[PDB]
C-alpha cells in the first residue's frame, strides 16, 4: 500500500522476512484506527489531548518502554 | 495579577530535543538535562553534555538497559565531571568507558531528591532551582501517540515508574493545569519532542514519585 511504503521509507524501517513486516503492518493499522477514535473523541470532549502516528507506529506500547 | 508559570525554555536553559534511538538510555539524557539546566545557571553557557558518557561509564546503571537519575549525577561528582557531547558523542549503544578529562565541560557537587508524591514540592523546585529530572509511566498508547494539548490518562500507573524525562516548567492551557515536560524521542514525537502532563491530578502518571536534580 503506498502509505505504508512512504511510512517505512520516512522512519526508515526494515524488516527480517515476509512474516514479520506483516505482523508490523498489522500492528501499525490497529494503531492508525486507535488515533482515529481517540481523536474523535477527544473532539468531543473526552479527551484533553490528540494523538498523532510517528516513528513508533508499527511497535506495542509495551514494546516502546521494554523490549 | 500574573499566572504562577514557568517555562526554563525562554532562558535558554534548555538544550535542543534528542533522540535516545534504540537504546534505554532515557536515564542519560534526563540527567544531563538536569546538568544542562544547572550548568546554564551558574556559568550562563548552555551545550550540550554526553548522555553517552554517562551510558559507557555509570557501573551502578545498566548503559542500554535502563538506570537511575541520581547514580549519574554521584557519579559525575565522584569523576569529577562529566564530558560534553562534542568530546563524547551518543552512539546509541554501550561500548567501554572513554571518558577524556579534557573535554570536562561540567561538575556535580551532590543531588537533590523531590519527597516522593508531593507535586507542590516538585513545582517549588522547578521554579527556584530549574529543570528536574522525573519519572513516569510512559507505557500506554496515549503516551506513544502524544501529539498535543495536555496528557491526562486516568489508565496510568502511578506505582509502574518505566521512563525517565525532564520537567522543565509548568503552567495551564485551556484551565488544565500542567508540567512542561522534554522527552528524548527526537522531535517526531510529541509537539516538537514536548509533552504537556497533567498537574495536581492526584500525582498522575507518578510524575512526582522520583524526582531529583543535582548540585553545582
Ligand atoms: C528508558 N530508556 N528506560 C530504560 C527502559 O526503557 N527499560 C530498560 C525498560 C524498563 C524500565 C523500567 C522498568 C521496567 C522496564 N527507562 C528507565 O530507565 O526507567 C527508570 C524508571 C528511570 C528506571
Ligand atoms: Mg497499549
Amino acid at each position: 500500500d503506498t502509505h505504508w511504503e512512504l511510512w517505512k521509507k520516512t522512519h526508515r524501517k526494515q524488516y527480517n522476512n515476509k512474516v514479520d513486516e506483516i505482523s508490523r503492518r498489522l500492528i501499525w493499522e490497529k494503531n492508525l484506527k486507535y488515533i482515529s477514535i481517540h481523536n474523535l473523541e477527544a473532539s468531543l470532549g473526552v479527551h484533553t489531548y490528540e494523538l498523532a502516528m510517528n516513528h513508533l507506529g508499527d511497535m506495542t506500547s509495551e514494546e516502546v518502554v521494554q523490549k | 495579577r500574573a499566572p504562577d508559570s514557568v517555562d526554563y525554555r525562554k532562558k535558554g536553559y534548555v538544550t535542543p530535543v534528542k533522540n535516545q534511538g534504540q537504546c534505554g538510555s532515557c536515564w542519560a539524557f534526563s540527567s544531563v538535562g538536569a546538568l544542562e539546566g544547572q550548568l546554564k545557571k551558574k556559568t550562563g553557557k548552555l551545550l550540550n553534555l554526553s548522555p553517552q558518557n554517562l551510558v559507557d561509564c555509570v557501573s551502578e546503571n545498566d548503559g542500554c538497559g535502563g538506570g537511575y537519575m541520581t547514580n549519574a549525577f554521584q557519579y559525575v561528582q565522584k569523576n569529577r565531571g562529566i564530558d560534553s557531547e562534542d568530546a563524547y558523542p551518543y552512539v546509541g549503544q554501550e561500548e567501554s568507558c572513554m571518558y577524556n578529562p579534557t573535554g570536562k565541560a561540567a561538575k556535580c557537587r551532590g543531588y537533590r531528591e523531590i519527597p516522593e508524591g508531593n507535586e507542590k514540592a516538585l513545582k517549588r523546585a522547578v521554579a527556584r532551582v530549574g529543570p528536574v529530572s522525573v519519572a513516569i509511566d510512559a507505557s500506554l498508547t496515549s503516551f506513544q501517540f502524544y501529539s498535543k494539548g495536555v496528557y491526562y490518562d486516568e489508565s496510568c500507573n502511578s506505582d509502574n515508574l518505566n521512563h525517565a524525562v525532564l520537567a522543565v516548567g509548568y503552567g495551564i492551557q485551556k484551565g488544565n493545569k500542567h508540567w512542561i515536560i522534554k522527552n528524548s524521542w527526537g522531535e517526531n514525537w510529541g509537539n516538537k519532542g514536548y509533552i504537556l502532563m497533567a498537574r495536581n491530578k492526584n500525582n498522575a502518571c507518578g510524575i512526582a514519585n522520583l524526582a531529583s536534580f543535582p548540585k553545582m
